[PDB]
Formats: C-alpha cells, structure tokens, sequence
C-alpha cells in the first residue's frame, strides 16, 4: 500500500496527477547530501558530487537529500509514499558530506553542474547566514539560465523584527520558502523576513529514508521540495512556460495566511498554478 | 597557574533536562591543552581567542547545513582563568553546533 | 559506552562565586578511568559504590580534622551514566572536605 | 609593643596576672600540629611527633597548632601577643600532619604520651563526627589520672534540635568548648547540643604564627585554649586542687548567656573561678 503525504494533498498536487500531469519529463537537480538510488519507491536519473571525499552521489550517508528526494518524486506506485511530480527526472547533485557540512565551492559547482545538464528546477534545502558574491552569482547565472531555483527560509525562527532568512533563500532570485503546519500555522522555527516568499508543509513531513526506510522530519528543508515539486507538475502541463512565468504563477494564487513577514505570499496551490 | 577545566555535552532537545546527555568531553587548557577532545589543542586556542567567551564563537561563513530542525543542546560548565562558566545553547540541527567554533564544538 | 564527565572546583567561602576556584580537575570515569585526579582511579570507584550520588559519600570515622572555620565550597559538574550533575556542597575547613569521598575529593 | 587580644581580656585574666597569677608551673599538653618553637614570643618546654611521617613536633606545617599554643601562653614581655597563662609550660604533642588531618589511633597515643609525663591540662582543638570505645577509654583514663582535658565543640553549628557536637568534645568527661565573639554572641559556625559546656571567644581571635608571625583565624579551635589557659591559671593559683575542682569552678562561675543548648553554662570568668 502506497500512502499520500498530507503536505502533497495540502498543495493540492493529486489534482495535477488526476489530470495527468505528474512532471513528466521535467529534470530536477536535489542539490543535497546524495540519493540513494537503491531505493524502491525512487528513481534517480544521474547526478554528481562535488565533495571531493565522498564521490558518489548516490550513496547518501547523511538520510536528508532522500527525504527530501522523495518529497519531491517518491514513484506513484503502490509502496511507500507519493512524491509531488511523481514522474520527474530526479538528479542527485552530492554538496554536503555525510555530516551535513558543505563548503560554499562545492555548493557552487554543484549548481554549475545543474545549468550545464539543463536541469529544470534546481531544490536547494540547505543554508548558511553569509552571504557570497560567487553565491549569488551562481544562482543568479541559473535564473538567467532559465532554471527554476527554490530553496528552504532556515529555521532561525523569529528574532525581532530583523529578518531570519539565510543564504541561498535570501537572494531576490532564489523562491525562499517557509514551512507550515498542517493547520496552515507556520512552524515555530520557520524563518521570517521580507525575503521569504512561499510557505509549504514542513512540519512531520513522510518521505524516504535510506535502506528501503520512510520517516518523518521536521524543517524549512521539507517545505522546499513542495514548491521544486511543484514547479515540475507546471512545467509538465506547459512546457514552454518560462521560469519567470512558472514562479509568478506559484506566487500569486498562493492562499493568503498572516502577514508577508511571517508568511510572505501564504500557501503554495499548485492545481490554481496551473490554471 | 590556570584553573581551567571544562565539561562539554550534547544531547538532541531544547533544554538542559528534558535534553539527555549523549556526548561528553572535558578540555584542560591549563597548564597545556589536555582532555577528551578529539581536538583539544584548537579549542583552547579557540577560547585563548574570544578568551573563554562563550558568546563570541563566530559561526562559519564559509558553510551550510541542511535546514532540518532537530535541536541540539550544548552545555559547558567549569571555569576558564579561574572565572566560573556555565554556558548553555540550542542549535537548530547539530551541523549547526559544528559551523559555531572551529574546534570547541568539533564535536 | 558510559557518557561520564566531570569538572571538581574547590575555592574559599560559602557560596559558588563569592568563591574563586583556586582548584579544578577533571575527572572520566568511561570507558576507562582518567582525568586530572592526583587519583582518577579511585574517585572513579568511590562514585561507582555510591552509583554517583554525591550526597551518600561516607565522611571518615577514622579521622579527625583541627577544629578551625574556614570554609571551602566544593562544586561537581557534568553527568554520570549519562545522568547530569550538578553538585556543591560547603565543608568547615578542607580537612572536612578531605575526609568525605576517599578520593573523589583526594583534591 | 605587645597586644593583649580582646578574648584574653573577656575572659578576664589579666586581673589573675596582676595578682601573680600567670600559670607558672602548670604541664599544659597541646594537643595538635606541632608548636613552631622558633617563634619569638613563645618558650616550648618539651613535646613528641605520633605522625609518622613528621617526627618532629616543633615543626608546625599547618599552623593551626602554633595558633592555639599562643592562645595559652604567648610570652609576657613587651612583643607580639598574651596567653592566658603566659607562664605555663607548654607541650607540642604532634597529632595532626601537615594538611591537619589525624588519625584516631595518633590522637590516643598523644593522650597516652600526655598521661605519662605528667601533663596537668590537655588542648585538644580537633575532632570528628564518630566516637570510638578507645577513644573514649583514653580520654577517661586522663581524667581518671588527674588531668584536665579540654577540646572544642566542632563547626557544625545547628542543625535542627539534634546535637552538633563532636568528638572528644562529646564525652563527658571532656569540657566541650563553643565559640562567642567580642559581644558574647554565639558564632554562626559554633556546635549546639547537651553535651557543651562552656563559651570562649573563638571570632577572630589573634594569635601567633609560624615564622614570626602574627594572625587572626575563627573556630571552636580558638575558644578551646582559653579555657585550658584558664585552667592553668586556677592550678597556679591552687596548685593542689584536682581535676574535678578546677573544672567545677570554671562551670560554676560562668557568665549565663543564651540557652544551655546553645551556649553551655556561659562564658567562663576565670578571675570568678579561681575565688
Ligand atoms: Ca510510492
Ligand atoms: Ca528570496
Ligand atoms: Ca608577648
Ligand atoms: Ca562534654
């Protein structure tokens, strides 16, 4: 028996499915901590890694890139989970080491690679307080390049009324997303700040674990996946939908929640995305 | 002569108890580094630095973390140039802890 | 595997600070004993007796001390079978505080 | 220039002392650290070591017994301090090492040493919370001999309604000795219980120190030698009263203070004991 996130039915993904729209043919780079690609109710397509200590990309000895790996395709099928783009072409791009730790240059190249393999949507649950010049020139390249880049708030929860959102998230062209509960309450720990754009479920949020395992995680991380995810049930429907177009349609049929701050544009809803 | 001895622990929660301890090292800086600390040398360094400041440990800049949340507490009590310390932070993930020092939480 | 770390203070007066810690040591009790304990070994045996509990560790009996008040404040910190401790106890003069572990306090 | 400490007037015996009452004669044992007999304003008649390890009771490596010794019977003359019997022959029974601690079977050998060379008055400032049947049988068997044995109450000050006093200053045929200050209160610190029997100054009591030295210290330490200095002074004056006569007299002619579980039967006013 395969058994449905509560966060992918919250975004509404099934709708698509129904629909037929799965992400079929969309390639989505989870720039992470690995896959493992031996995993029954995954798919991994190909992918790289840039830490140079552990080059394979699809050994995952840190657990996070396959949670987050299935949020956004665990395989419609009748085991385990179910992914928002079911049908994506999932890459492992390897950046953080099995400690979670990445350096920024590897971060970078791994980006680098993403462009340079046409990847469609670029997920990035991962971040750091600094921000870099070759940071936001590699994210920025990527947007020019036609991808779509989301990545996680953080989880530096409130701080007065100075923003919490760290790097990647931060930079105008990255969609940076905070995580909800399934009550719609943003998590406790969710960052806030006039850079946050989107909210998606990340509160206990179901996915694949290494070694044929499913779990529940909590974080920014888990929200990231939903809107990558959904960014590839768009472009599954229109293909030739630039990045600009697939994002402002996430933005702006977004259910309102509180104040932007704390919020930004409230709850993705893909089926409304898609038009 | 430094009275310099400290106690570090980690445990998965957001306070001291209700916060099992799972890891714990003791680091001597005085009269030279010593202690269970697979990198005893640099944290003394590290501290010699912000001079025992917990507080003063910049981050990274230079790393990221997955943005999973699962707490960690760190405590450090004893004393650094004979001044008493009891210290005591919640980080949002334990990669988190690590970017912190450079070597004090190089565990 | 035994989370045991523990930082001993002991400095002159009546309460934690108020009280300057004139001495400090260390002391690990897993896997094996060690530590900076002119006797790791056997405070290590003391606390396993008593299972850790300062507070059951037997004065002396066989020995007595000069009957002057100056008062020493001895602290524990750190955990014990992964258990935390937090201990401090005010002795009349040292020879009363020498006279209570058999060696944990062999400081 | 010599300075009469405020404990030694309170007492009152330097109205003794101007009646030619200095405790000439009077064999008094302290029992203790040693007694520095280099220091200039004491005059050690003789002494032993049962410390093992330090055979030499003229060699005071914690201080504390030099104190005491002068509080009984720093020199007459015109430097440092005044004892209460500055004419008494004193004795360094060595005890206690160098970090002050003593074992049982040391202090009963000291009270075996004292017994047998004819000691008229025993200083015992030391203690512990445990008695002991030959403990106890030496401290009997010195009273039986005709000596007067004096020791401090302990520094457990109160604790509840139960008995703080040690040993030997609990057994009764031991004057167990507390601590008031110059305003006849009891200190903090002093033992309490129905085994007490007299108060001596015992707050900041200034005294000699090894290597020419001069100091304060606190403890039932401190009060404990005014009364064996007091009991010296009544045997110089009446040099063939017993044991039970001088102790009678100290208990008999004491200023009353608070309640006897606290304070004993009061101060001790030796110019009232000796009649
Ligand atoms: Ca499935
Ligand atoms: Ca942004
Ligand atoms: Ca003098
Ligand atoms: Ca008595």
């Amino acid at each position: 028996a395969q058994s449905v996130p509560y966060g992918v039915s919250q975004i509404k993904a099934p709708a698509l499915h129904s629909q037929g729209y799965t992400g079929s043919n969309v390639k989505v780079a989870v720039i992470d901590s690995g896959i493992d690609s031996s995993h029954p109710d995954l798919k991994v397509a190909g992918g790289a890694s840039m830490v140079p200590s552990e080059t394979n990309p699809f050994q995952d000895n840190n657990s996070h890139g396959t949670h987050v790996a299935g949020t956004v395709a665990a395989l419609n099928n009748s085991i385990g989970v179910l992914g928002v783009a079911p049908s994506a072409s999932l890459y492992a791009v390897k950046v953080l080491g099995a400690d979670g730790s990445g350096q920024y240059s590897w971060i970078i190249n791994g980006i680098e690679w993403a462009i340079a393999n046409n990847m469609d949507v670029i997920n990035m649950s991962l971040g750091g307080p600094s921000g870099s010049a070759a940071l936001k020139a590699a994210v920025d390249k990527a947007v020019a390049s036609g991808v779509v880049v989301v990545a996680a708030a953080g989880n530096e929860g409130t701080s007065g009324s100075s923003s919490t959102v760290g790097y990647p998230g931060k930079y105008p062209s990255v969609i940076a997303v905070g995580a909800v509960d399934s009550s719609n309450q943003r998590a406790s720990f969710s960052s806030v700040g006039p850079e946050l754009d989107v909210m998606a479920p990340g509160v206990s949020i179901q996915s694949t674990l290494p070694g044929n395992k499913y779990g529940a995680y909590n974080g920014t991380s888990m929200a990231s996946p939903h809107v990558a995810g959904a960014a590839a049930l768009i472009l599954s429907k229109h293909p030739n939908w630039t990045n600009t177009q697939v994002r402002s349609s996430l933005e702006n049929t977004t259910t309102k929640l509180g104040d932007s701050f704390y919020y930004g544009k409230g709850l993705i809803n893909v089926q409304a995305a898609a038009q | 002569y430094a009275p310099s001895a400290l106690v570090l622990t980690v445990g998965k929660g957001v306070s001291a108890t209700t916060a099992a301890p799972e890891r714990a090292v003791t680091l001597t800086c005085a009269p030279g580094p010593s202690g269970t600390h697979p990198a005893a040398g640099s944290a003394c360094a590290d501290l010699a630095a912000v001079g025992g400041d917990l507080n003063a440990l910049t981050r990274g800049e230079d790393v990221m973390c997955p943005m999973v949340y699962d707490p960690v507490l760190l405590t450090v009590d004893g004393v650094w140039q004979g001044k008493r310390v009891s210290y005591e932070r919640v980080f949002s993930n334990e990669c988190e802890m690590n970017a912190h020092g450079s070597s004090v939480f190089a565990f």
